């Protein structure tokens, strides 16, 4: 037992991860097969960074402008194009630790792990989530552009972000492996906002079942709540609606435990309305929001 | 701003 | 910007989980060189006299599907040590080191010689760890990296009645009052590593998150007073000298700090967090804080 903000083993990426220079500008590569993906970003000329122009920039480079660093080797780019905001570099060779691996685009409130990167090595790996507001809350520095986010729940590693930028309320932004950022941000420095955050309910939902398998209680009410009644007093709190598919996902650990939806929606309802008294959940003193079903249920499946 | 694209310079 | 609890890249330590089978159990074992490292408990009261009658084909070694040959067996302590007949390719450069309480390290969760799961521990100073682990578990490892050398500090054996984690050094030795039988154990009042409390506090300045900072000062022997009635660690000069780079770079004096985590401790948060928690964190090194905020990288 126990509940910890666990992220996926990252040796399968790491034997991934390069560093893509061109001219004054470096970042990380994703190398896959005889392909290194990256931002978009690193052929800007880091003066036009407000408004530069991809395409153009992109034409007027050669092959033998991007210099490729896998360790001590370096990787001949014999082609280039650009697949929305990332940069597609062919090299000559493939990798040999390529893993078995798809591109996913994920939707808000879906976690995922990251490998912080600098200069093509890893720093380290944590837990995120696609925020409601398609940002997400990392831990990047400048050089980590090129860094992804990742899931292996079996032997598949799917990609699901690469990162791209910071805000200036220091959350980040980023896009899918083909390229498409997630929310409406762009990869240029003009000045963008994050909108207004809001806390992913059937994630708080899930960590409450979590909390109850692993032995607590004290939360618990001999109330029940209406659906809409709940999302009434939710969207008081920032907090996501919630939808019949979200109670529906619920249902396992509602089985599992013995504890209806609504029945759980109304301890929310409670910590929400009276506050949590000082006590803790799972060792933590606020309402945690980044572990989803899915997650719950792998770390405390027995 | 305050946006950065966080690759590295030099 | 940002602070997240981080672990380190576990690459160099997949490639050397292996799952180690005898009888009936299964449990996890770490491949270095030629030698499997694991819980003596998977032979299960009298260990040697059960080691003895084991013969080499008594215990089954998987790598993947590659089946590992057991040329011979030895327990150190509570470490079964099995030699094989190949050094495993993917060995990492490492060493074996015992870690104090408070000092922090990644688990690499594993069942059936998979590893599942990377996650960021500290040591209590209770010699306990708040792990995530089920049955099968056993012989999991953590460990931390020191530039390019893999530091294997702990393999885990198993969990108390209060749901947290207790194990032993790479050598076998228990971290902590415990012993690998199915009896019932307890741990031991816990406490509050303070030193990480005031990295983390540092990370929050770091980060633009200030609003607890006072204009006051303490003695560390005002503070360890105060500190000590609330269940917190004492903090020592040596404590004091670690943070030194944290508070050199943030133009807070850690007796500068200390005054506010006093203040934290005898009136609270006020309703306020810090780094986006509503509880004090104590599971950041000062190290955890530079390598974190200053992008340091590992090979
Ligand atoms: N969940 C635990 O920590 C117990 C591990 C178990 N004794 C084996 O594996
Ligand atoms: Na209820
Ligand atoms: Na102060």
């Amino acid at each position: 037992s126990g509940f910890r903000k666990m992220a996926f083993p990252s040796g399968k990426v790491e034997g991934c991860m390069v560093q893509v220079t061109c001219g004054t500008t470096t970042l990380n590569g994703l190398w896959l097969d005889d392909v290194v993906y990256c931002p978009r970003a690193v052929i800007c000329t880091s003066e036009d960074m407000l408004n530069p122009n991809y395409e153009d920039l992109l034409i007027r480079k050669s092959n033998h402008n991007f210099l490729v660093q896998a360790g001590n080797v370096q990787l001949r780019v014999i082609g280039h194009s650009m697949q929305n905001c990332v940069l597609k570099l062919k090299v000559d060779t493939a990798n040999p630790k390529t893993p078995k691996y798809k591109f996913v685009r994920i939707q808000p409130g879906q976690t995922f792990s990251v490998l912080a990167c600098y200069n093509g090595s890893p720093s380290g790996v944590y837990q995120c989530a696609m925020r409601p507001n398609f940002t997400i809350k990392g831990s990047f520095l400048n050089g980590s552009a090129g860094s992804v986010g990742f899931n292996i729940d079996y032997d598949c590693v799917s990609f699901c972000y690469m990162h791209h930028m910071e805000l200036p309320t220091g959350v980040h932004a980023g896009t899918d492996l083909e390229g498409n950022f997630y929310g409406p941000f762009v990869d240029r420095q003009t000045a963008q906002a994050a909108g207004t955050d809001t806390t992913i309910t059937v994630n708080v939902l899930a960590w409450l079942y979590a909390a109850v398998i692993n032995g607590d209680r004290w939360f618990l009410n001999r109330f029940t709540t209406t659906l809409n009644d709940f999302n009434l007093v939710a969207m008081k709190y920032n907090y996501e609606p919630l939808t019949q598919d979200h109670v529906d996902i619920l249902g396992p650990l509602s089985a599992q435990t013995g504890i209806a939806v609504l029945d759980m929606c109304a301890s929310l309802k409670e910590l929400l309305q009276n506050g949590m008294n000082g006590r803790t959940i799972l060792g933590s003193a606020l309402l945690e929001d980044e572990f989803t079903p899915f997650d719950v249920v792998r770390q405390c499946s027995g | 701003t305050f946006t950065r694209l966080q690759s590295l310079e030099n």
